RNA sequence: UGCGAAAGCAGUUGAAGACAAGUGCUUGUCGUUCGUUAUAAAUGGCCU
């Protein structure tokens, strides 16, 4: 004896632009709140550490956002023109900011009150200041002046090394992975110069041409490295110095971008793309940089970042507007007596001899159509099909199921223009759809070669027929056009 | 079959193929208990 | 500790006999040590038991008789009434009882054909003769005050001597019925008195891990063989050829040569059980006849277990391995891993 | 000495039963294990153990063939709708009685039952049964082996026990 | 296979068997094992007969 | 070079005759109820059931009797031990053939042969309560028509005789 | 050695003379009931074909659905092809694709061929 | 329900054991009670989940 | 039923014997034969 087969869902050949395993992901960041900032928010960056609390800086102010609470927990007012950047260190500990008048604060993040460091980089706006990620002293800084200072947090009086060489401003800064050593900026000179810190410096060992003002230089891998500028994004190989993979999908100027990796999406690593057109996109490094998603806003996205790897709760996507609009979303995450005498619940034999199971695994509850065909009540099932609320892919199969059992005159012989109509009314709907087509053709060719008499006497279920026959009439339009245009699509090739 | 022998099934469902002391005694006795 | 109050080996080495206890009463069965008979036949459990039908009586001695030399396979049992009982493990009945007039416990009894040697706890010896069921003579040899052990000499077809033991050892003879000898023994008493060869019989005592070669002749402690734990069983191969000791740990070891720095020596081979999850199986007895070596343990609760080796050329720290039940899925054999039968068809899945 | 000093059981000792002719002691309890030790008065060893995923052990017992001795069994039940037949090592043949062929409503657990000796009169043979307690003074009565419905006794009010008594009438 | 309890007229079930029934029979002294031959009447070209043993206890194939 | 083998066997053997119904099934279990005797249209296979597998196959290619015989004749009946007398079984063919068979072993070359003497009569089943035996036998509207013998083994002669009881 | 039942596999082993499974590779009704009387006029889905890839990890079959009689639907046969998969160590094939109609509509597949070792390693077939 | 509920009773007399069990006696919330077939051994399971085994030397 | 593609193209579905019912006559049936390639319906639905 074998068990009972389940009722297998009817599944018609696959459509275009099916849902893929990449696309469920990330429409799980569903929840939206939309803040409105004094300014337009220039920069967003995650706290790398616990709780993962990101800082966005806007206007004169920078505002740390509780990741649980999604709301401002944190405020730094110091700043008397506008701030330029919100990064952490590795630890956590300080997050650093430029402002237009040059000058670097180090805070304390989490106490906005105390200033443990204050730089005078330059005369100059500083837009960049960026924690060095394997050296947790050396602290680097790009102004308008052109040159990306390299301070040390102990020497705040003269900088350990200052990189020049760039014609343009310096907007963009990088730190390579696995090589503390190298060190990339970017500047609107379309030239994207390296650095080495271990010789001499001020001047680049090489610089890559991205032909374009680049606004944002992220080094996705130790050896690759994706710079974004104009109106594309490219990813460069420093071993040989030349672009791999080169994505022009964006309409406006992309402005951001950010690369997380090994989290517990179906893709291993995703690479998010700031716009400026209102896009942001996520790109996939292990399939040639293929779009995977794509988010559309209000307006021009300027910064885009999403919660690390490991993020230890829900995740965030953050979004950034020059209107100053701050769009998050977020993809969450008896008596002692009576215990004596029943304690043995707990055991699972694990000192035992012989462990012996033959509990059967629990199958999921059949709907109410599955059971009457189980039972053999051919007439109740096909009333289940036709109830309120009832898939429309769940009502084909059970009429399939009858006509696979051969069962479609015995639904069909007890019933009246009462029980007649919800059958009618489906077949008026269903006849539209293709999957659906065939299978109401023979339902209702049946009614008609049994109900032929009581369709005279009736005059409900004759104005059902009047517009069934209008819209199968329409459906021969459809079908017809399909051929004709298949006609003339032959003559093409 | 992948092997150089080939099989061949007959409609009798037969599938053919074509290809090229007194220890000792106590011993027993004791079994036999 | 061990389920199995005494043991024994036949003289070929093939069948055990265990005394075990069944609630309050003691219980004597025999099994085969061999996995298949010389014609081939697998070997099979023996059901069969002799059930002591007095909670009191209690077997003390256990002595098998040759099965070469007699037409039916006997084992003598030594028991606490005061008698001893003639058993024949294939009718499963005891033949005929030994009774001493006395009521004293036997200690221990010997074999060397027809003759029977018995001793009680009152330091009496004993004479019988098997195929005459008779009791020929008894008498007591004065400085005897305890005999828990008696071994007889094997000199021609007759016996001359008996060797005796308590926390000393001593050499009688029959005839005179006076003591020819002694040798200093153990402190502890003497458990084993086996007689290796000519001039040279081994002694040990209850909780003691040194055995004693004592000359008959001569009277001069040959050698001093050490155990590394308490020894329990001993059996010797050919002519001191080698010596195979179970020790209490749960350890057999083998003297390769003991006859040939030379006063004290240490064991050449050692020999354990381990079940593959990591569980030590102790061996309670153990048989050695020419090359190859037999090993028993038990499983389950009482049930024995035996595996021959050939020691020569194990390694000198060897441990076997064996297959115990242990967090053991259980399969049946009409069921696949899932649980479904085996005749139903698979369905049809999307 | 203690039985279960050997292998001491994760639950209390919901039931105990001596073997019949061999010296076995088996143990039963919400631990869901059955184990059965050796009892000698002096060490009282584990001969094995069977632990039953899901099924704790109410009462268990063991059950010898009052015609066939070579036939040992061991039934066990719980607050379940089925009961466990071990029959007597690399592996245990369990079987599960889950049929109750027409009566599962006076039946809604085996956890209180009894195994007995019935003779068929009309042909002198001998079997065993297993009765079990219904939901309104219903007494269910299996056929031990094949596990069919044989008859049923019914009493006014709740059953709270039952017992068996034999009576010989000749040879 | 239908088992009908004819005290109270009542029956057992076991359904989903590989084909139809064409022979069943008790086998064992005390009624053990059920022998089933089954048909699957599906191969109109042959006739294919499959000989199962099921064991009363649980009407588990002990033998197909 | 190459040669031609038999190697697989084939549909389970069954009594084929309308008329009877619930004999159709002529595979025996042991006394023993340990193993299951099934006979094919070739051969004989002893399967052990408590492990479910094929432990004896007796083919009739490899004996030069059976396949004499049976290589249309095929088998009415396996009986358990051996009538003319622990692992014998005793097989009767439709035609009369009596041959006694012994699983758990190694086949012999010679088994104890026989023949009943029937008159223009196809043998359908044999059966047995207490050492004695009846065969019922078919002779001949399309309808056949059946007569009841007793069969006994006589141990002076060493043969079957067969005494008529009912029509 | 694969046997195409209608509507399912028998694998036997021929080395050891004994089934080794039984599996259901189509739709239909085949033991979700019992067919009696006009049910029993029903036909269900003929495995026409059964191939392996040189290889032998993947399995490829081809059916026919019957559709039942009496209805407009009753003379236009479904064809089916199917792509299964499994490792060696289980016994079940577990099917990966489907492909319904294929060649078009109402035409039979007469002839499938799988590819030899050097073409995609094994992993192709035609359908003729 | 309570702990040491335990007592033996002597047929026909119907008078309960005195000497044993005592105030010593480990008994525990006796769950099960076994008597051997033979050679008068008890067992007493508790809610402890230990067996404890005594004899009775009449048998 | 033959052939074929799946569509379809050609060709069949007879005679005797016996039985039951109704009134020698009528109909219906066949665990009866010969020859040719040759509606259903006993309230009766699938375990745990």
């Amino acid at each position: 004896s074998t068990a009972r087969p389940r009722i297998i869902t009817s599944k018609a050949p696959l459509l275009p632009q099916q849902t893929t395993p990449e696309q469920r992901y990330w429409r799980q960041y569903t929840s939206a709140q939309l803040v409105k900032e004094h300014n337009s928010v220039t920069h967003i960056s995650f706290n790398p550490q616990h709780p993962h609390d990101f800082a966005v800086t806007s206007s004169t102010r920078v505002q740390i956002f509780s990741s649980r609470t999604r709301q401002v927990i944190k405020t730094f007012s110091r700043f008397k023109d506008v701030v330029y950047s919100a990064s952490f260190r590795s630890d956590g500990k300080l997050l650093c900011a430029g402002d237009a008048t040059g000058l670097v604060s180090v805070y304390d993040s989490y106490n906005p009150r105390t200033i443990l460091l204050s730089i005078n980089a330059s005369t100059h706006p500083t837009h960049v200041t960026k924690f060095h990620t394997q050296d947790n002293k050396i602290l680097a800084t790009a102004s308008d002046d052109r040159v990306t200072r390299l301070w040390d947090i102990s020497n705040a009086y003269e900088p350990q090394l200052e990189l020049t060489g760039a014609t343009d401003y310096v907007r963009t800064l990088s730190f390579i992975p696995a090589a503390p050593h190298l060190v990339a900026t970017g500047s609107y000179d379309g030239l994207i110069r390296l650095y080495d810190t271990r010789s001499s410096g001020s001047t680049p060992i090489y610089s890559l041409n991205h032909d374009q003002p680049v606004e944002n230089v992220i080094a996705v891998s130790p050896t690759q490295i994706v710079s974004c500028g104009g109106n594309n994004f490219k990813v460069w190989d420093l071993t040989s110095n030349k672009k791999l993979y080169e994505r022009g999908n964006f309409n406006k100027a992309v402005t951001c971008l950010d690369y997380v990796e090994n989290f517990d999406s179906p893709m291993q690593s995703a690479l998010i793309a700031s716009s400026l057109d209102g896009h942001v996109k996520v790109f996939d490094p292990l399939d040639n940089f293929q779009v995977k998603f794509g988010w559309k806003f209000s307006g021009p996205v300027l910064s885009c970042a999403v919660s690390p790897s490991t993020a230890q709760g829900n995740r965030h996507l953050v979004a950034g507007l020059s209107s100053g609009l701050l769009a998050i979303r977020t993809k969450k995450k008896k008596s002692n007596n009576f215990q004596r005498m029943m304690r043995g619940s707990e055991y699972q034999g694990d000192q035992e001899h012989i462990i012996h199971n033959d509990k059967v695994r629990s199958q999921r509850r059949m709907r109410a159509f599955e059971r009457n065909i189980n039972q053999f009540k051919w007439s109740e099932a096909l009333d289940n099909a036709f109830v309120p609320g009832m898939a429309k892919e769940l009502t084909l199969t059970v009429l399939q199921e009858l006509r696979k059992r051969g069962k479609v005159r015995v639904a069909l012989y007890g019933r009246d223009e009462s029980t007649l109509e919800p059958l009618l009314n489906w077949c008026l709907k269903g006849i539209e759809d293709v999957r659906s087509a065939s299978i109401v053709a023979d339902w209702v060719a049946v009614v008609l070669e049994l109900y032929g008499n009581t369709l005279e006497s009736s005059p409900v279920l004759q104005e059902l027929m009047i517009d069934l026959k209008t819209k199968v009439r329409h459906e021969i339009h459809k079908s017809k056009e399909a051929q004709r245009i298949e006609g003339m699509l032959q003559l093409l090739t | 079959n992948y092997d150089t022998d080939f099989i061949f099934l007959d409609i009798e469902s037969t599938l053919g193929v074509v290809g090229t002391s007194n220890s000792d005694i106590f011993a027993e006795q004791l079994h036999k208990l | 500790d061990s389920p199995v109050l005494q043991s024994a080996y036949d003289p070929s080495g093939q069948y055990l006999c265990y005394v075990t206890v069944a609630l309050d009463k003691q219980r004597v069965g025999v099994q085969p040590t061999q996995r298949a008979t010389s014609s081939g036949v697998d070997t099979v459990w023996n059901e069969n038991f002799l059930y002591l039908e007095d909670s009191k009586l209690k077997v003390t001695c256990l002595k098998w008789v040759n099965l070469a030399s007699s037409d039916t396979v006997a084992i003598i049992l030594g028991m606490n009434n005061g008698e001893i009982w003639l058993y024949s493990v294939l009718a499963n009945e005891v033949t005929y009882k030994f009774t001493t007039g006395n009521s004293y416990e036997i200690k221990d009894i010997d074999l060397m054909g027809n003759q029977l040697w018995c001793i009680d706890s009152s330091d009496a010896f004993y004479q019988f003769d098997l195929l005459q069921f008779k009791l020929l003579q008894h008498f007591r040899i004065n400085n005897c005050v305890q005999l828990n052990k008696l071994t007889i000499v094997p000199a021609g077809d007759s016996v001359a001597q008996l060797l005796v033991a308590s926390h000393s050892i001593s050499l009688i003879d029959i005839e005179e019925k006076k003591v020819v000898m002694t040798f200093p023994g153990h402190v502890s008493p003497v458990s084993t008195l086996q007689v290796i060869t000519n001039e040279f019989f081994i002694s040990g005592a209850e909780g003691d891990r040194f055995l004693n070669v004592y000359d008959i002749h001569s009277g001069m402690t040959k050698c001093v063989l050490v155990a590394e734990s308490d020894i329990k069983e001993l059996s010797h191969s050919g002519q001191a050829d080698s010596i195979a000791v179970t020790t209490e740990d749960g350890s057999l070891e083998i003297f390769v040569d003991p006859l040939v720095g030379n006063k004290s020596k240490k064991s050449s081979k050692k020999i354990q059980i381990v079940s593959k999850d990591g569980r030590k199986v102790p061996i309670y007895n153990a048989f050695i006849n020419k090359d190859l070596l037999n090993v028993s343990w038990l499983q389950n609760a009482t049930m024995p277990y035996f595996k021959n080796l050939q020691w020569r050329e194990i390694p000198n720290e060897y441990t076997v391995e064996i297959s115990l039940n242990w967090n053991n899925k259980n399969k049946s054999a009409d069921r696949d891993l899932h649980g479904k039968d085996l005749a139903s068809a698979t369905n049809y899945v999307e | 000495k203690d039985a279960n000093a050997s292998h001491p059981s994760h639950s209390a000792i919901q039931s105990l039963s001596f073997h019949p002719s061999k010296p076995l002691l088996l143990t039963g309890g919400y631990d869901k294990t059955l184990r059965i030790y050796h009892i000698d008065g002096k060490t009282n060893h584990l001969v094995t153990s069977l632990h039953l995923v899901g099924s704790p052990i109410q009462t268990c017992t063991f059950y010898t063939s009052l015609s066939n001795q070579n036939q040992q069994n061991i039934f066990t039940a719980g607050r379940r709708r089925y009961m466990h037949s071990w029959d007597l090592s690399q592996t245990a043949k369990i079987e599960k009685f889950s049929r109750l062929y027409g009566h599962e409503s006076t039946q809604r657990s085996f956890e209180n039952f009894k195994v007995a000796h019935l003779q068929n009169s009309q042909t002198n043979s001998v079997h065993g049964i297993v009765l079990l307690q219904g939901n309104n003074g219903w007494i269910n009565i299996l056929h031990s082996t094949s596990g069919l419905w044989l008859m049923g006794c019914k009493i006014e009010g709740v059953i709270t026990d039952f017992c068996i008594d034999y009576q010989p009438i000749s040879r | 296979m239908s088992l009908w309890q004819l005290e109270t007229n009542s029956q057992q079930f076991l359904p989903r068997l590989n084909g139809i029934i064409i022979d069943c029979q008790v086998l064992g002294p005390q009624g053990n094992y059920y022998s089933l031959i089954l048909q699957m009447t599906e191969n109109n070209s042959n006739s294919d007969y499959q000989f199962l043993l099921l064991n009363a206890s649980d009407l588990t194939s002990k033998l197909s | 070079q190459y040669k031609l083998s038999v190697v697989s066997g084939g549909k389970p053997a069954l009594n084929n005759l309308s008329s009877v119904t619930g004999n159709k099934n002529i595979a025996r279990l042991s006394q023993d109820q340990r193993n299951y005797i099934i006979p094919f249209n070739n051969q004989i296979k002893v399967y052990s059931v408590e492990t479910r597998q094929c432990v004896k196959t007796l083919k009739f290619a490899n004996n030069s009797l059976l396949s004499g015989i049976f290589l249309n004749e095929s088998i009415v009946k396996i009986l358990l031990g051996d009538i003319t007398v622990a692992h014998l079984i005793t097989v009767f063919t439709n035609n009369g053939h009596v041959i006694v068979l012994n699983y758990k072993g190694k086949l012999v070359e010679s088994p104890k042969h026989f023949k009943i003497s029937l008159a223009d009569e196809k043998l359908a089943n044999v059966f047995h309560s207490e050492g004695n035996y009846r065969i019922l036998t078919t002779f001949k509207n399309s309808l056949q028509s059946y007569r009841l013998y007793a069969l006994t083994f006589d141990d002076a002669k060493k043969q079957f005789e067969v005494a008529h009881q009912a029509e | 050695l694969y046997f195409p039942h209608i509507s399912a596999v028998q694998i036997f082993d021929f080395y050891k003379n004994e089934q080794v499974n039984y599996q259901y590779l189509t739709s239909g009704v085949n033991n979700s009931m019992g067919k009696v009387r006009f049910e029993l006029n029903l036909q269900d889905p003929i495995i026409t074909d059964l191939k392996f890839t040189k290889d032998g990890q993947w399995m490829i079959t081809y059916e026919i659905e019957y559709p039942p009689n009496d209805l407009l639907s009753s003379k236009d046969l479904t064809h089916i092809l199917k792509f299964w998969t499994k490792n060696d160590n289980e016994t079940n094939w577990n099917l990966k694709t489907k492909v319904i109609n294929p060649h078009g509509i109402s035409v039979p597949i007469t002839k499938i061929l799988p590819s030899p070792r050097s073409v995609n390693n094994s992993q192709g077939c035609l359908t003729a | 329900a309570v702990k040491d509920a335990l007592r033996l009773v002597h047929l026909p007399s119907c008078s309960v054991f005195s000497n044993w069990p005592t105030s010593g006696t480990p008994l525990g919330k006796v769950t099960s009670v076994a008597f051997s077939p033979s050679g008068g051994l008890l067992a007493v399971g508790n809610e402890q989940g230990k067996v404890r085994l005594w004899k009775l030397n009449h048998y």
